[PDB]
């Protein structure tokens, strides 16, 4: 079905299979926001199963791919999530519209600055190449069946779709040829910043949950373990 | 795994 | 700049003159391999390459356009990645082995005499198939190398729009080269693709080596040099 | 500074 679909179709599919957004259990401790960030994340993750179901080529899947290729995306996924929807907030991270957090509630937790900053500079380059909403669906599915790929022509058929896609919406945006490429360029290597920041983010989430103090549900303590 | 769980319901 | 003012062609010529020598390790036959003398092969022979990497960076159009203070901090994001993928690269023909030099080729079976550094020896290796199921070209290795340095760090920043036009100079010669070698249109945007999308596997192995050779130091298994012990506490 | 530093301008 995905290798069938046209540029628009592709578009039209990633759209509406896309997740709610999620209002935060908030009403300022290292414990208290740690406990938003990652009860705000255990709910996100179950929107995400359904939203990867929908991505097309994906229930196309083993069951064990589509295990892995979860296991190894999600935070990537929760994040560029985050980023997209700070945007249009400068200097602040949108997690929740009940919870707007600045770079400064960022030292309410050891060794989140970093990250927080991270997050804010993607953010900013967002803003700067002025990215689409259809563009940011397109990057999260690439996201989705790219990360844990070499670990299967079907994937990269897909991926291959995903990209025409891309270039589909830039050519009909009027870019020229040439600044279609650049664009594509730049989004995708967005991708390589995205996985940094995920990386990062495991070994804190890593190093909080040894730490216990902060609860992780079941399902972030199993997600979490995937990367061990 | 839960993971698995969610993805078949 | 004269970088922006460079042609596909010069970019090409600029980057492939620039590459560093293949280095041989320190390794010694008469002695069998511990967890400890193995990382101390990996350690200086990466001790080595990285003098060769700052001469070849300098070398990269753009890259001495910015202060010493940017380069510093491109290089210090970037430095294992540009290790790693050089590795890779000369990897690749030699499928299910790591050419870490001419005389220390491995297996992911002589990975596990270092604790936790199998699993980092399998995602080298699954690249390397990747480059190879790809043919990538080493035009298309060395753009993709100088993407790397320019971009890894770029967001841990006025010159930051300089490198994102050398940046983009170095995509338009990605596509001239393709072009070149006779793929389509679509082709060239659809291989453009799969090629950026393999430093995204690049940037993991290079946080999880990192991670991996923190954990080395921390466990004093083997000296890093003190260039090594700087590069190291910039990602800590 | 850094050993990096010094050896970016040697
Ligand atoms: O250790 N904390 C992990 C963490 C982080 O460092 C930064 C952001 C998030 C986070 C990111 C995106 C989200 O949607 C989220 F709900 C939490 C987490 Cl869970
Ligand atoms: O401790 N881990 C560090 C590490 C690794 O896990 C895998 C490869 C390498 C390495 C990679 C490329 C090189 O050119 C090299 F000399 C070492 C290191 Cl230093």
């Amino acid at each position: 079905l995905a290798l069938s679909l046209t540029a628009d179709q592709m578009v039209s599919a990633l759209l509406d299979a896309e997740p709610p957004i999620l209002y935060s259990e908030y009403d300022f401790s290292e414990a208290s926001m740690m406990g938003l960030l990652t009860n705000l994340a255990d709910r996100e993750l179950v929107h995400m199963i359904n939203w990867a179901k929908r991505v097309p080529g994906f229930v196309d899947l083993t069951l064990h791919d589509q295990v892995h290729l979860l296991e190894c995306a999600w935070l990537e996924i929760l994040m560029i999530g985050l980023v997209w929807r700070s945007m249009e907030h400068p200097g602040k991270l949108l997690f929740a519209p009940n919870l707007l957090l600045d770079r400064n509630q960022g030292k309410c937790v050891e060794g989140m600055v970093e990250i927080f900053d991270m997050l804010l500079a993607t953010s900013s380059r967002f803003r700067m190449m002025n990215l689409q909403g259809e563009e940011f669906v397109c990057l999260k599915s690439i996201i989705l069946l790219n990360s844990g790929v070499y670990t299967k022509d079907h994937i990269h058929r897909v991926l291959d779709k995903i990209t025409d896609t891309l270039i589909h919406l830039m050519a009909k945006a009027g870019l020229t040829l040439q600044q279609q490429h650049q664009r594509l360029a730049q989004l995708l290597l967005i991708l390589s910043h995205i996985r940094h920041m995920s990386n990062k983010g495991m070994e804190h989430l890593y190093s909080m949950k040894c730490k216990n103090v902060v609860p992780l549900s079941d399902l972030l303590l199993e997600m979490l373990d995937a990367h061990r | 795994k839960i993971l698995h769980r969610l993805l078949q319901d």
